[PDB]
């Protein structure tokens, strides 16, 4: 059951560095692809994330796209810069200037097809394909613009295939370009109908938890993506070590997807910087909550929990369940058993034990209100239209992803009210 | 000659299949390369634990056995196990994409690719029986390929073996240890599309196990190793008959009479015992009396439910080990008068008893202590229409608002089944209501 | 025994027709499912060509 990364833009390619650097070193795995572990739980499920080479060499199965050189210059240098495939990397050089037009429809539609070369190459050798998981942002132009592209593309030549998406959702707090909310609107409205699961990570709840709880000044970029790295680390351990819960991506899919629109999740982490009664309750708590979104309120549909380290099975069962009791309220009712756990023995790099949340919330209503609020501020009056207008796109279009987006928060608000 | 063919679907039909036949070999003296030493006949034989084993010339001892699932982690262990050299390669059929937890996947999209296969390996073992008496297919009722695999199979044996039994044991989804919300879809989809093509079908609920091994063992969170090992010392109770023979010793087909007084009434309650440590079987010596009184405990059965409140239809004790039928008849007098076993009016209140002289057998370094004598006892109540009740009512507050009823419809299915399945099983809760109901 | 034969024997058939019925309305089915995927995703890249060539006839 192999995976297919993908990461697209500037954003995407830096997270991307990030998980290929902490997974790594889980796995064992240096610079130059070599094995170094000492646990053959390391190399058990190895494949779903990398190609075996000579020598006994791992590669990543990631493609990094771009359509301006530099970010992923950077990359190259980086410290897993040379483990990566030469091959892999298809950039451009005119680049998007924040323009989802110029991603989606423009420059974006004349590298797409070199990109998707790099696809079928990397699908056509995997002995069970599982899907593709993209890194990117949505308040951009490469990774907003031609990131949604190629899942369109990707799903005509896959349909039967799972699309998973790690998407950045903007922030005035930490981005201070003005069309990013009417880039977000429009992936929004291309996530919402061609992909299976999507992680929203917000720059809101990143810098939120950098400044507040980390205690952090002027957070940097390098602050925010290390809650990321730790994050999607979490939410992929069901996938890279044996286990019995959610092990790859239709099963995550079947137990988290209710209705098919609504695969929009609420990440968390615990510790941010320690017992399971309190990883189990920071878990659930909103300031660990990688979506600037309450719980409390909304309600949960389907909840799936990872704990790491070595632990008490016995206690882990007893405070899920106990935190589910005393918060009845917020879990739905016409979901019975909701809530799965997992629990992996080899801990993240640094802590005894940790604990990823990974929530389907009719609250995440609140991230999509917030993007739509900044989106008709702009709108209303026709701001800025002419850099998009320009590429040949026309207003309707901008009309269908703010209704189409404003839907999906009336369909969240609908399973909100709904009783037994 | 009556032979049975057993069928492991999906990895707890699998996993399960590992601890029964690693139970047997223990049981009959064969070891893990097929080797058995007691078996004077070489290349062939008669005997009673012929049923179960197919003999090779070289004196291997083989099982009558498929292994069948739609990816190869679980049946890559037992290829790669401690019992590996007992089963002939194409005994141990694997795919590459499971089922996904979706009923759909297992039934049509992914098992239609290995259902020809499947069937093609289960006509080599028929083709080497005598007299081929019919099947048991372990599987669960939550995962895709243990319930719309098995559903496909079953329907497919009916055609190729016409109306030779074929008896389910089926695990009953618990929250403790599943791995879908979909699990509740999964079993009444799978539950309607058997019921016309299972003759007998053991449930076994993993709370009611689960439990058992927390109460009873000691154990603080017991695993799939500790349930299935538990498990199969019922399943080894019900086929012991098949597999030894002896004076006092009982058909389970016999039972079968007494247990399906009509084709849907087929889902006989188990009950164990004694289940208990070795820290306490040590100087404590449990009797046939203190065992059978443990038979009905609520506590010591298979599905949760309270036959207390339900009328029974029948009622079987298979015992074995130093058990007599002096002791048995004076223990079930006694329970007579200290019980609350009440019988629909249209059935004869005794009791079938079988008793097996072979005494009980435990793996090594289990949780199980070695006991001189076991029972278990196999009774039709109206209780356990209550597991059915419980999953029903789970199945009703997800669909009422077709909560991942897409997987299912994008894989091909249409939501006419799935109301079709409930209704199926609402008039088998409405048949159990019926049978208790006294005459006129 | 000529009842018991014919009973046996319509059962198999039942059951032969009823899953071949079955299996044939789960194929089409799925097949159309996808069959309607892939025209959305196919309408996608028509609107997306008459994007770039109203690109195009603006200059
Ligand atoms: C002149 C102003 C002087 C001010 O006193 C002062 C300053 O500057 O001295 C120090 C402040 C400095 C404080 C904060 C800066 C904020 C920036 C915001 C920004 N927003 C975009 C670009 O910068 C954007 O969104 O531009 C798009 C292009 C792009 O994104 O590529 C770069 C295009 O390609 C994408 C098309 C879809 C085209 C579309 C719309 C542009 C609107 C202009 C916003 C703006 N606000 C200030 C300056 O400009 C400002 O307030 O500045
Ligand atoms: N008692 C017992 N139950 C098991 C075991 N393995 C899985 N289960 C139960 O079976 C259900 C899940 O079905 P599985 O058998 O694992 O899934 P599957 O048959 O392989 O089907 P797919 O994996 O979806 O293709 C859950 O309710 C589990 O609790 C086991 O070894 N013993
Ligand atoms: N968390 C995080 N967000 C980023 C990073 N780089 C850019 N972003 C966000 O991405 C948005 C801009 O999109 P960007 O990726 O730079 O444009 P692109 O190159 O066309 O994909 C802004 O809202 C930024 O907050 C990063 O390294 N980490
Ligand atoms: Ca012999
Ligand atoms: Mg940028
Ligand atoms: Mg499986």
């Amino acid at each position: 059951r192999e995976i297919v990364h993908i990461q697209a833009g500037q954003c995407g390619n830096q997270i991307g560095a990030k998980f290929w650097e902490v997974i790594s070193d889980e796995h064992g795995i240096d610079p130059t692809g070599s094995y170094h572990g000492d646990s053959d739980l390391q190399l058990e499920r190895i494949n779903v994330y990398y190609n075996e080479a000579t020598g006994n060499k791992y590669v990543p199965r990631a493609i990094l796209v771009d359509l301006e050189p530099g970010t992923m210059d950077s990359v190259r240098s980086g410290p897993f810069g040379q483990i990566f495939r030469p091959d892999n990397f298809v950039f451009g050089q005119s680049g998007a200037g924040n323009n989802w037009a110029k991603g989606h429809y423009t420059e974006g539609a004349e590298l797409v097809d070199s990109v998707l070369d790099v696809v079928r190459k990397e699908s056509e050798s995997c002995d069970c394909l599982q899907g593709f998981q993209l890194t990117h942002s949505l308040g951009g132009g490469t990774g907003s613009g031609m990131g949604t592209l190629l899942i369109s593309k990707i799903r005509e030549e896959y349909p039967d295939r799972i699309m998973n998406t790690f998407s950045v959702m903007p922030s005035p707090k930490v981005s201070d370009t003005v069309v990013e909310p009417y880039n977000a609107t429009l992936s929004v409205h291309q996530l919402v109908e061609n992909t299976d699961e999507t992680y929203c990570i917000d720059n809101e709840a990143l810098y939120d938890i950098c400044f507040r709880t980390l205690k952090l000044t002027t957070p940097t970029y390098g602050d925010l993506n290390h809650l990321v790295s730790a994050t999607m680390s979490g939410v992929t351990t069901c996938l890279r070590f044996p286990g019995q819960l959610n092990a790859d991506l239709r099963k995550l899919a079947v137990n988290m997807v209710p209705f098919p629109r609504l695969h929009f999740f609420m990440p968390g982490f615990a510790p941010l910087t320690l017992t399971v009664p309190e990883l189990t309750q920071q878990m659930f708590d909103s300031k660990n909550m990688m979506a600037a979104c309450d719980p409390r309120h909304g309600r949960y549909l389907t909840v799936a929990a990872i704990f790491r380290g070595r632990m008490s099975m016995k206690e882990v069962d007893e405070q899920m369940l106990n935190v589910q009791n005393k918060n009845s309220s917020y879990f739905v009712e016409w979901i019975p058993n909701n809530v799965k756990t997992a629990v992996c023995d080899i801990p993240p790099r640094g802590l005894k034990m940790s604990a990823t949340f990974i929530g389907n919330s009719t609250a995440i209503q609140e991230l999509f209100k917030r993007i739509s609020e900044q989106f008709t501020a702009m709108f209303r009056r026709k701001a800025f239209l002419h850099w998009y207008t320009g590429e040949g796109m026309d207003e309707m279009e901008f009309t269908e992803a703010e209704s189409n987006m404003n839907d999906l928060v009336s369909e969240y608000q609908q399973y909100q009210d709904a009783t037994a | 000659m009556r032979e049975c063919i057993s069928i492991h679907v999906g990895q707890a039909g699998v996993q399960i299949g590992n601890a029964c036949w690693e139970l047997y070999c223990l049981e009959h003296g064969i070891q893990p390369d097929g080797q058995m030493p007691s078996d004077k006949t070489i290349g062939g034989g008669d005997d009673s634990f012929n049923t179960f084993f197919s003999e090779t010339g070289a004196g291997k001892h083989v099982p009558r056995a498929v292994f069948v699932d739609l990816e190869p982690t679980v049946i890559d262990e037992v290829r790669t196990g401690t019992y590996r050299q007992l089963f002939h390669p194409e005994q141990l059929i694997t795919g590459k994409e499971d089922a996904a937890n979706n009923y759909a996947r297992g039934h049509y999209t992914i098992g239609k690719e290995i259902i020809d296969l499947v069937l093609d390996r289960i006509r080599k073992l028929a083709d080497q029986c005598t007299g081929l008496q019919g099947f048991l297919v372990f599987h669960s009722f939550g995962g895709g390929t243990g319930s719309g695999f098995t559903s496909l199979l079953m329907e497919r044996l009916s055609v190729d073996y016409g109306k030779k039994s074929k008896l389910e044991f089926s695990i009953y989804p618990a929250p403790q240890v599943s791995t879908a919300v979909v699990e509740p879809y999964n079993s009444i989809l799978t539950t309607h599309t058997t019921l016309e093509h299972s003759d007998c079908a053991f449930m076994v609920d993993n709370e009611a196990i689960y439990d058992i091994c927390r109460r009873n063992l000691d154990i603080e969170r017991p695993t799939y190793t500790n349930l299935n090992r538990l498990i199969s010392q019922i399943v080894s109770s019900i086929t012991a008959s098949l597999r030894f023979d002896g004076a006092l010793n009982v058909d389970l087909t016999e039972f079968q009479t007494n247990l399906v007084p009509y084709p849907r009434i087929h889902f006989p309650l188990a009950t164990y015992a004694p289940v208990i440590s070795a820290e306490k079987a040590y100087h404590e010596q449990l009797s046939v009396a203190e065992i059978t009184n443990a038979c009905f405990e609520p506590a010591n059965q298979m599905v949760k439910c309270d036959p207390r409140h339900g009328k029974y239809m029948a009622c079987c004790l298979l015992y074995r080990g130093d058990v007599v039928p002096k002791d048995v008849n004076a223990a079930i007098a006694t329970i007579k008068t200290k019980r609350s076993i009440q019988f629909v009016d249209w059935c004869p209140t005794g009791f079938k008893v079988g008793i097996n002289y072979q005494p009980p057998t435990v793996v090594p370094g289990g949780d199980l202590a070695k006991v001189q004598r076991a029972v278990c006892m196999l009774s039709n109540t109206t209780a356990i229409a209550e597991a059915w009740a419980r999953l029903d009512h789970k199945f009703d507050l997800m669909y009422a608002k077709r909560a991942f009823v897409h997987w299912y419809v994008g894989e091909g299915m249409e939501e006419g089944e799935f109301s079709e399945a409930r209704e199926d099983m609402a008039a088998l809760e409405k048949d159990y209501e019926e049978v208790g109901v006294d005459s006129v | 025994i000529q009842k018991a034969i014919e009973e046996n024997n319509n059962f198999i058939k039942m059951a032969k027709e009823k899953l071949a019925q079955k299996m044939e309305s789960n194929k089409e089915n799925r097949e159309a499912h996808l069959a309607a995927m892939l025209e959305r995703l196919q309408e996608k890249d028509k609107h997306a060509e008459e994007v770039r060539k109203n690109k195009e006839l603006k200059e």
